[PDB]
RNA sequence: AGUGGUGGCCACUAUUAUUGGGCCUAAAGCGGCCGUAGCCGGGCCCGUAAGUCCCUGGCGAAAUCCCACGGCUCAACCGUGGG
RNA sequence: GUGGGGUAACGGCCCACCAAGCCGAAGAUCGGUACGGGCCGUGAGAGCGGGAGCCCGGAGAUGGACACUGAGACACGGGUCCA
């Protein structure tokens, strides 16, 4: 049938219908309830500081094959533990146990896991207030 | 404290959370409760804005008025009936509109002793 | 070269306000003493009663803007004028 | 409130047609950055939006704004004195770039090459109506156009400046 | 009879009540509305109702909106349910009473 | 939270009727209470400093005011927070300069220069009438000034009538009634700074002021409130007016 | 149930035009329909139109000149001021002044162009082009 | 003299659809029917003029918006006048 | 509702007496969230999102409670109590 209501004097039902079926959207629903803000280990921080607990190699999803190095980190902000990728080539050598690391998002879809690596969410940016990009390049030196 | 502020329940009966602490302009004062005794006792209270109110605490005389408009200073033997409360007339407390037994007879008070500081009544 | 564009007399204060241009093509910004000594000539003022407020050099402009005052008695500046401008003009140590 | 950029970046940076057109304009007119070109194009779009809005508006305020728009556009020299509200949509970026200070002085033959004109303007050798201006991106009104000359104190006021005879010979050549 | 500064006719009856606009001590000031009495249970009181059409901009449609106003019914007029009445503003009579009936423009039986 | 009256005034919230650069500084003179409203008046300091340019700095203006060279309605006013309002006469005997404060067609206050003869007369609207003990009549005017007359003379004055007061010694000169055909100036509203002749006085029930219909010099008819109509004459205005 | 005669009439007119029928009969011949039929006839979209006394509601007979691309009724009768025409006109006319809107105003049911010339608002009732 | 990485809002998106989305097979018609409120309602004439449309008076602080002009070299910024 | 107390002052603000009212699906109460508006970002527009430098209005001065002086305070650089 025709879309309804259409009367001059049916503003209330139109507004109520729109409000009713706006909740079916997931983006708006997520924003209003602030669900990410309740679930975020970073609690809304684009960048965070943590302490490395251990080093782990993770297998990439098929058909790709590879041993991706990463580090488990205990977050200073709230204590929760998260795993962060180490970009660059051979960067894992520069990183050590009990190192003050600074991590941010990894940039996957919806801020999730990127590329073939599953489950990971973050990458290591700095270590002991020195950036990983230069350390892999070797331009600067770790303290 | 005697706080004359907003009612803490909405007209629909919903409770209200007070948004701010009580201001000084909003507090009331205590009931004067003019009593019957043999001499006048009063307090002149400084009010908001620097003004004054003469508050009568103990009453001994009253101005009784005949319908022709002549006034007579007189004594008050007692209080007959207090429509405001049954307790006032029992305990000899005078307010506006109560009925007072004086030497002339019965008079009805058209003054507020707690505010005006005096007693004025019309003969009955 | 000094060209006056306004001379206002404040009868209430008793002062002649002086607004002027100074043509200094290819030259530095002139010093206060030189402009004062040049100004006093064709207006016949007392140097002690005259005070020059400001000399602003517009960017990329060889004509500079200047503003000064010329009172009538020696007491008016002391009672009215800011103490610092005379120190700039040197009338006070 | 914060102030906002007066120029609008292109919606997509890597379109071949726009890339090549802008590159040709860059090389011909020799601006330092595409920022200047984008600023000028934003000015064009502003004038076009004003014309669009005014063409569909009825009322005294609309008439006054229309007259003022035409008056300013004529003042810039971008239009003839008998111009109407229609041809303004036909204005191009090149009309504006022709009116630039650098373009005008180079067309006034004071520079062998317009890059040299940019240097002269920057270093303060070029004065407008007796007043210097150090922005080559400045837009020159029509009235100003005849008063554009060398800075008086600058050496180029000297006819014997060694670069000056080269300038005048290249103009003659 | 005393004029209230508004253009209607007084009620014929005179009431001793000191709150009557025509027979009391209070006064009139503020806005005047036309409404329907939809509740007369409280003494010397009415709960008038006013309807209107409020516009919406997103949908360009009108919405029906009803506003209740507690008004003071003097004994002289004695408005009842369903009566179209003219209500006027006064000083605060009570917690909810800030209005008084001026007249009864249309009785329920018609 | 605030615990008393404001004393300072930020330059952004000043009355719109002042020719004052609004972003130049943070602060502006909060006027002291006085004859008019801020909506209808400006501090005298702004008159001395900005409007007349006699003093560049506030301190020079304050000193000149201390010298007592400025007469408001023929009175020395050393208060640099003194509000000067509409139809006031500002005088400088040293320069012999006489101005009247009047609104603009845009709705701002300007100084209309007048002759010396016109400086001793100030037209004052009658805002209200009251009875005071001794059976006397107190007329309260637009500028807050008050005048006392006898009970007998009460019928020569009425609300909104305009009395031509002689402020150097406070003597009444003439009364202009608020009747049809009277020549009127406008003080506020969209029709501010207009002058014409009354055609109708529309009363209104329910509590709205008497809207006056005014014919313009060219015949244009417009409307304004009674509270904004200032009778300036009977058939021609009695004071110079832009 | 027939909630509206006017929209049905205009829909019938358009559907008749598309196939190319010569004569169209409108069954609930209302006064507003007749005033409507006057309008586009004054603008040459149709020819002569006549009323027929049927004894139930009468019937409006029109002949089609093959000059009506589409006609419909703006249903929720939006009140429009003088200045707000281009807003609604951009919504219902294919191009600038292409076709006509019909407005019920204080002075009658009548064309939007003439209403601009009279400078009077009203309520849109139908569009045709 | 900037240029990249991460997070949020808008657009992208007619994936929120009043303009302007779909519901046979792709997510979506209630299994059906009655009916209260709500919403939408045959034609002609008389009446009111509430909505509505036009005119008109007070009002909606300033700054910020847009425009022309003027001051700081142009601009940014600021003043004047209009909206 | 009647009669009072109280106030600078109307008012269940408070008291005495009389009655049973008042609000609610056009969403009350309850819960979450948050200073509000001027405005701001985005978009061709419709619209969507934030309350920020600054202005206007509100409120707070380690949390809770109370009083004096003063026109103005329950008082951030005044006073008393509890934590």
């Amino acid at each position: 049938g025709k879309k309804a209501p259409n009367g001059e004097f049916a503003g209330r039902k139109l507004k109520l219908k729109r409000k009713k079926f706006r909740w079916s959207d997931i983006r708006y629903k997520r924003r209003v309830l602030r669900l990410k803000e309740k679930s975020d280990p970073l609690e809304g921080a684009p960048q965070a500081r943590g302490i490395v607990l251990e080093k782990i190699a993770v297998e990439a999803k098929q058909p790709n094959s590879g041993m991706r190095k990463a580090v488990r980190v205990q977050l200073i902000k709230n204590g929760k533990v998260v795993t962060a990728f180490c970009p660059g080539d051979g960067a894992i050598k520069f990183i050590d146990e009990h190192d003050e690391v600074i991590i941010e998002g990894i940039g996957g879809p919806k801020g999730g896991s990127m590329g073939d690596i599953p489950g990971i969410r973050y990458k290591v940016v700095k270590v002991n207030r020195v950036s990983l990009k230069e350390l892999v390049k070797g331009r600067k030196e770790k303290p | 404290a005697i706080w004359q502020g907003r009612s803490l329940k909405k007209p629909s009966g919903g409770r209200i959370v007070l948004a701010r602490k009580k201001r000084k302009r909003e507090l009331g004062r205590e009931p004067s409760n003019t009593r019957v005794a043999e001499q006048d006792k009063r307090k002149i209270i400084r009010t908001y804005g620097g003004n004054r109110k003469v508050r009568l605490t103990a009453a001994a005389y009253a101005n009784v008025f005949d319908k022709s408009g002549k006034g007579r200073k007189v004594r008050i033997i007692r209080v007959i009936e207090n429509p405001a409360n049954r307790q006032f007339a029992r305990r000899n407390i005078i307010t506006k509109g109560a009925i007072i037994e004086t030497e002339i007879g019965k008079a009805k008070v058209t003054s507020r002793p707690g505010q005006d500081g005096v007693v004025n009544a019309i003969l009955l | 070269e000094i060209r006056i564009k306004e001379i206002k007399e404040n009868k209430l204060i008793g002062r002649k306000e002086i607004y002027f241009e100074i043509y200094h093509p290819g030259e530095p910004t002139p010093s206060r003493k030189d402009v004062k000594g040049k100004l006093v000539a064709m207006l016949d003022l007392n140097p002690e009663t005259t005070v020059i407020q400001y000399i602003r050099s517009y960017f990329g402009s060889y004509i500079s803007k200047g503003y000064a005052k010329a009172y009538d008695s020696k007491e008016r500046m002391l009672y009215i004028e800011p103490e610092y401008i005379l120190i700039r003009d040197g009338l006070i140590e | 409130k914060r102030q906002r950029k007066k120029y609008e970046t292109p919606p997509h940076p890597w379109i071949k047609e726009r890339l090549d057109r802008e590159r040709v304009l860059m090389d011909k007119y020799e601006l330092k950055n595409k920022k200047e070109l984008w600023k000028h194009e934003t000015q064009l779009k502003n004038f076009r939006r004003r014309a669009r809005r005014l063409l569909a508006a009825r009322g005294k305020q609309a008439e006054i704004e229309r007259e003022q728009l035409l008056a300013r556009l004529k003042r810039l020299g971008l239009l003839p004195e008998d111009a109407v509200l229609d041809d303004v949509l036909s204005l191009t970026i090149e009309d504006i770039l022709e009116r630039r200070l650098q373009t005008i002085v180079y067309k006034k033959g004071l520079a062998r090459t317009m890059r040299q004109a940019r240097q002269l303007i920057v270093h303060g050798h070029i004065e407008v109506n007796g007043q210097i201006i150090r922005s080559p991106s400045y837009l020159v009104l029509k009235e100003e156009e005849d008063t554009i000359t060398y800075a008086r104190t600058s050496p180029f006021a000297n006819p014997q400046h060694p670069e000056r005879m080269m300038i005048e010979k290249a103009k003659q050549g | 009879m005393r004029d209230i500064g508004l253009r209607v006719q007084p009620p014929a009856e005179k009431c001793d009540d000191p709150k009557c606009p025509w027979h009391g001590n209070l006064k009139i000031h503020g806005r005047v509305f036309e409404g329907i009495v939809v509740s007369d249970k409280p003494r010397k009181t009415v709960t008038v109702e006013r309807q209107y059409y409020f516009y919406l901009n997103k949908y360009e449609r009108y919405e029906l909106r009803r506003s209740k106003i507690h008004a003071h019914n003097p004994p002289c007029i004695n408005a009842k349910v369903g009566d179209k009445v003219l209500i006027a503003e006064t000083r605060p009579l009570s917690k909810t009473k800030h209005f008084v009936v001026v007249a009864v423009l249309e009785r329920a039986e018609e | 939270a605030r615990k008393g009256p404001k004393r300072h005034l930020k330059r952004l919230a000043a009355p719109t009727s002042w020719y004052i650069e609004r972003k130049a500084y943070k602060w502006a003179v909060r006027p002291r209470p006085g004859p008019h409203n801020m909506r209808t008046s400006i501090p005298l300091l702004y008159i001395v400093r900005d409007y007349l340019g006699y003093a560049k700095t506030a301190r020079e203006a304050r000193k000149i005011l201390n010298e007592g060279k400025f007469l408001v309605d023929g009175r020395v006013r050393k208060d640099y927070k003194f509000p000067v309002g509409i139809m006031d006469v500002v005088s400088i005997p040293e320069t012999g300069e006489h101005y009247r404060v009047l609104p603009n067609r845009i709705g701002k206050l300007i100084l209309h220069p007048i002759s010396e003869d016109e400086a001793f007369i100030k037209p004052l609207r009658i805002r209200n009438k009251r009875m005071i003990k001794g059976a006397r009549v107190q007329l309260n005017f637009h500028d807050g000034t008050n005048h006392i007359v006898s009970i007998a003379e009460k019928d020569n004055y009425f609300t909104s009538y305009t009395v031509l007061m002689k402020v150097p010694e406070r003597e009444i000169l003439e009364v202009l009634p608020f009747e049809k055909g009277a020549y009127v100036f406008v003080t506020q509203g969209k029709n501010v700074a207009r002058k014409g002749r009354i055609v109708e006085i529309k009363r209104f029930p329910m509590g709205w002021p008497d809207v006056v219909t005014i014919e313009d010099e060219e015949g244009e008819l417009f409307d304004t409130l009674k509270e904004y109509a200032f009778v300036v004459g009977t058939d021609k205005p009695k004071i110079s007016l832009p | 149930t027939l909630l509206d005669p006017l929209a049905n009439a205009l829909s019938h007119i358009t559907n008749s035009e598309r196939v190319g029928k010569r004569e169209v009969y409108i069954k609930p011949a209302s006064k507003l329909i007749g005033e409507v039929l006057r309008v586009m006839q004054k603008y040459g979209y149709i020819g002569e139109f006549e009323f027929i006394d049927d004894g139930r509601a009468g019937v409006y007979r029109v002949q089609l000149l093959g000059r009506i691309n589409k006609a419909g009724a703006i249903k929720p009768r939006f009140p429009v001021k003088v200045s707000e025409f281009e807003k609604w006109e951009k919504r219902f006319l294919p191009a600038f002044e292409f076709g006509i809107l019909i407005v019920s105003t204080s002075q009658g049911v009548m064309s939007h162009k003439e209403a601009i010339e009279k400078g009077i608002g009203g309520r849109l009732i139908a569009y045709v082009y």
